[PDB]
RNA sequence: CGCUGGGGAGGAGGCACUCUGGGGGGACCGCCGGCGAUAAGCCGGAGGAAGGAGCGGGCGACGGUAGGUCAGUAUGCCCCGAAACCCCCGGGCUACACGCGCGCUACAAUGGGCGGGACAAUGGGAUCCGACCCCGAAAGGGGAAGGGAAUCCCCUAAACCCGCCCUCAGUUCGGAUCGCGGGCUGCAACUCGCCCGCGUGAAGCUGGAAUCCCUAGUACCCGCGUGUCAUCAUCGCGCGGCGAAUACGU
């Protein structure tokens, strides 16, 4: 069988494909093992180090990002691949687990960015020119 | 020269002419006076059940 | 095998650097055209200058003599279409600072809008100098 | 062949209006309709300065005209082409048939 | 020239960074334990959460903060080593990469050197370098004083982790040791209580302009 | 064993030492005097840098193929430092790239559509897995968790 | 292709996921405690996508300032009416011992260079956007599909990661100024335009008194769109990428 779960961040789109398989991660055609940089790799692969070995060698994910920055991607490949994880295992333990670590593993964030407003338009919304008179 | 700790029990009011000093009253704990509550101004954010070590034991600061 | 003061011709070079470095001591010549120029002597831009046979100077100092015809394009030269001859050439030390110069002065002599602002020591292409050019 | 019919517009209603007109055409007689689609809608913005002279702190007004959109397919048959021609559209919505 | 068993490297058991555990780490000062944060976590990183609500940096894990408090330019409005420090493009700000980068090579240098964990030596070098007793400006009757108050103990762990990310940007303004070393040198310092520590420079220096004006 | 399966700076590395034994493939005239563009200001430093360009062109033809001269130059523009003005972004040259590709193409490693860019053949496809291939077999002992894949 | 395990590109066919846009639900201090006085309300827990007018904007009262605009249009009084009316041709507003405001680039290693590897969003497009191919070292030149724009194009962004050179030095830091040459727009580039290549290589070693902006995806840092446009962005208005520290006061 087959499971699709999908997870967003700001600008990002992530959505991810799981089955049964040998353990192999994949995400836009390439292995997680050789994900770059280091900081992403370890955000990417939280999720699996936290189930462990007796649930990930007996799947195979498959997950396709799109928009948002590459630490974005990242987190939002993060939220799919547990959320897919769960639905998968039907376990609670995993699910209690993971919002113990970190609630927004499976809740996702709601942050996005404020609109510009007119001093220093380019800058920010809050951010404008001096007065040094 | 280490101090002797105390914890906070109850919080007065702020204190200060910018407002960044707080009064509380702490009982005093593993020194010569122990048990004994007083008076106490503090600087920083602050809670019922914090921790402030005291290299003294005999200011009792004034009240408001 | 080392020179810790190379005679490259009318300057002395230093030699704990790379060549292609010790080449910018002359004026005239920077790092890409003395890249180009050990390039086609056949020379490794990245070795200890000092490490130079004569015969390495040599080949060198002909090609600097002139280069287009060692190869060395007409669009990679200081002084392409010369006034008086065409003859795309390349100056140094010496005769740079007289090209400079005539130029210079055949504007002056012409009476010129350039030949005057050189003239009075002051911006000459498009600069607006009320608020800034302070000395 | 079908015929392809795409309505533009400023106001919603005369939209929805037209093409439940249409929709009851298609649906009296048993023909395949696919939508209506909406497609992204279309905003023509324009920012400008409030003061006529030089003097004051700066501020602005943002206009907005917004455009909607939807597209329908009606698989062109005879009976379906002869009454849905023969309907009189709000002159605050344009209308382009074609067939493909 | 990295070797690949650290270009890629992938950790096992849930670990700092996966390299370095906490379980054995303690906490003397009876003041600072339930301010720092020693639960297990990979990545030390924190989006922005926690921020809003009044007390919430304390779930947050210290190598995080220490991060943060790196991920600086230096001493912009004040004076700090007797300059001004302004860097304003050659500036890691906004970019926790080289930070982590910094802490991690500074962890790897203080391991090699003392062969202790670089934790436990970061949390003696807190200990060691917090503040117990400031001044300030208090007002009765009408006239103005400088009295002596105590200090809580969020402040103290904002103060020690300041002054050592400010030794370290000091001891790196300029010179041909790396940021990473004046990391690691100020930390071992602070730890070893030498007087060549700027954050227990300034600990003492504090201290004893309370004392005074008590 | 695909290109996917391998960091791509490793990858074209080796192709780069291998591209050398085709005869086809060899620097023009001009190469070894110019610039990468008007976004640079020094020359190559790498007396081979040639041979690494063309295999970079060679695997972005077949990652992204269908792929013509105008993205490719996109891809190798980058910032330029405009002295006192800020930074901005411009593309690079496409003679590289065009004499790159028609070596390619001579050699039997792409050939063009009509109308869209240029793809790789099998004879290309065969060398980028091979060579790849033994990348992998010699990473897969340094990282063990490459060898499920 | 490697080991028969895998991995790609099409077409049929689907709309499941994403997305788009119409309608509707959802949060109300509603539940549990303490404070306030038993009220009006305030501070905390719960579950929750979201808590305490959820977040960010638009609309800005009776009046008053002899605040700015008759050089955006309308308008009394006075004035020119052979002209101060209006149309061409050349100059100037770009002139520079100096005082000041708002900014850009820097004084280097929390870096410069070379070569490789990645990853956005908002908007716009008819003599307009222009893929694709061929010329040229570059700027650029010649043909030309498609697109009246959920169909095609502008558009594989930069900061970031990897390896090599440089190692604290007016330097491989920094770019001002100037010479020679090659180009595009325009009826016309001297006064007075923008781009490209080779050379040249000025101050600047963290800045006194004093002063400015900022409470959350906010500030700092990084680059793109559009308005003005034949050609010209260190500007205005907006878009995203990475992403904090402190205080919950007076």
């Amino acid at each position: 069988r087959v499971i699709q779960t999908a997870g967003k961040r700001k600008t990002a789109v992530a959505r991810a494909t799981i089955r049964e398989g040998k353990g192999r991660v994949r995400i836009n055609h390439k292995p997680v093992e050789i994900i770059e940089p280091e900081i992403a790799r370890f955000t990417i692969m939280e999720p699996l180090i936290l189930a462990g070995e007796e649930i990930v060698s007996r799947v195979d994910i498959d997950v396709k990002v799109e928009g948002g920055g590459f630490m974005g991607q990242a987190e939002a490949a993060r939220v799919a691949i547990a959320r897919a994880l769960v639905e998968w295992t039907n376990d609670m333990n995993l699910k209690e687990k993971f919002m113990k670590y970190d609630r927004t593993m499976l809740v996702g964030d709601s942050r996005r960015t404020e609109p510009h407003k007119p001093n220093r338009s380019t800058k920010g919304p809050r951010a404008k020119r001096q007065k040094s008179y | 020269d280490e101090g002797y700790p105390a914890e906070v029990i109850e919080i007065v009011g702020r204190t200060g002419v910018t407002g960044g000093v707080t009064q509380v009253k702490v009982r005093i704990l593993e020194g010569r006076d122990k048990g004994r509550v007083i008076r106490r101004n503090v600087k920083g954010p602050v809670r019922v059940g914090d921790i402030v070590i005291l290299r003294e034991t005999e200011r009792e600061a004034r009240e408001i | 095998n080392f020179r810790h003061i190379v005679r490259v011709a009318g300057v002395d070079i230093d030699g704990h650097k790379q060549v292609r470095w010790a080449l910018t001591g002359i004026k005239g010549i920077g790092i890409n055209f003395a890249t180009m120029v050990l390039r086609v002597a056949g020379i490794d831009p990245f070795m200890k200058a000092g490490y130079l046979t004569d015969e390495q100077v040599k080949k060198i100092e002909e090609i600097l003599a002139d280069p287009v015809a060692h190869g060395i394009p007409a669009w990679a030269v200081n002084r392409p279409k010369d006034y008086e001859t065409g003859k795309d050439m390349h100056l140094i030390t010496a005769k740079l600072v007289m090209a400079w110069r005539e130029d210079v002065n055949r504007l002056r002599r012409i009476r010129a809008y350039r030949g005057i602002r050189h003239e009075l020591g002051l911006p000459v292409r498009g600069q607006r100098t009320r608020s800034n050019f302070r000395h | 062949q079908k015929a392809r019919i795409k309505l533009a517009s400023t106001n919603i209603k005369a939209l929805n209006e037209v093409t439940d007109q249409i929709k009851q055409i298609a649906e009296r007689t048993g023909v395949r309709m696919s939508g209506p689609i909406p497609l992204p809608t279309k905003r023509i913005r324009i920012t400008t300065r409030k003061s006529p002279d030089g003097e004051g702190s700066a501020t602005f007004d943002r206009f907005e005209l917004r455009v909607h959109k939807r597209l329908v397919d009606i698989e062109a048959d005879e009976r379906a082409m002869r009454q849905i021609m023969r309907i009189r559209v709000p002159e605050d919505v344009t209308i382009e048939i074609e067939l493909i | 020239a990295k070797p690949l068993t650290e270009r890629f490297f992938i950790p096992k058991e849930v670990k700092v960074m996966g390299r370095w555990s906490v379980e054995d780490v303690t906490v003397e000062d009876p003041s600072l334990k339930p301010y720092i944060n020693l639960d297990a976590r990979i990545l030390p990183h924190s989006h922005g959460r926690y921020a809003k609500k009044p007390f919430g940096k304390a779930n947050v894990h210290i190598v995080e903060r220490l991060i943060n408090k790196v991920m600086r330019s230096g001493a912009s409005h004040y004076k700090a080593g007797g300059h001004f420090m302004r860097r304003e493009h050659r500036s890691i700000m906004s970019k926790k990469m080289k930070a982590y980068e910094v802490v991690k090579e500074a962890f790897m240098i203080i391991e090699r050197r003392t062969k202790q964990n670089p934790i436990q030596v970061l949390v003696k070098a807190i200990e060691n370098s917090a503040p117990r007793e400031d001044t300030t400006t208090i007002a009765f009757g009408g006239i103005r004083y400088h009295m002596s108050v105590d200090v809580s103990p969020l402040r103290r762990l904002d103060i020690a982790l300041k002054n050592i990310a400010l030794g370290a940007s000091i001891k790196c303004y300029r010179n041909k040791t790396t940021y990473a070393q004046a990391l690691a040198e100020e930390i071992i310092a602070a730890a070893n209580k030498d007087p060549k520590s700027f954050a227990y420079s300034k600990k003492e220096e504090i201290e004893r302009i309370a004392q005074s004006s008590r | 064993a695909t290109v996917y399966d391998v960091p791509g700076d490793l990858l074209v590395e080796r192709v780069a030492k291998a591209l050398k034994e085709v005869p086809e493939i060899k620097p023009p005239e001009w190469a070894p005097f110019v610039k990468t563009g008007r976004h640079k200001e020094r020359l190559p430093e790498q007396e081979d840098w040639w041979y690494y360009r063309v295999a970079s062109v060679f695997r972005k033809v077949y990652i992204d193929g269908p792929v013509g001269i105008e993205r490719l130059r996109t891809w190798y523009g980058g910032r330029k430092n405009r002295g006192h003005a800020p930074e901005h972004f411009y593309k690079a040259g496409g003679s590289i790239i065009r004499k790159a590709l028609q070596q390619l193409e001579a050699a039997g490693f792409v050939q063009k559509v009509p109308g869209e860019g240029r793809i790789v053949t099998p004879k290309g496809q065969s060398f980028l897995d091979k060579i790849a291939t033994e990348l992998k077999k010699e990473l897969e002992e340094q990282i063990p968790e490459l060898k499920k894949y």
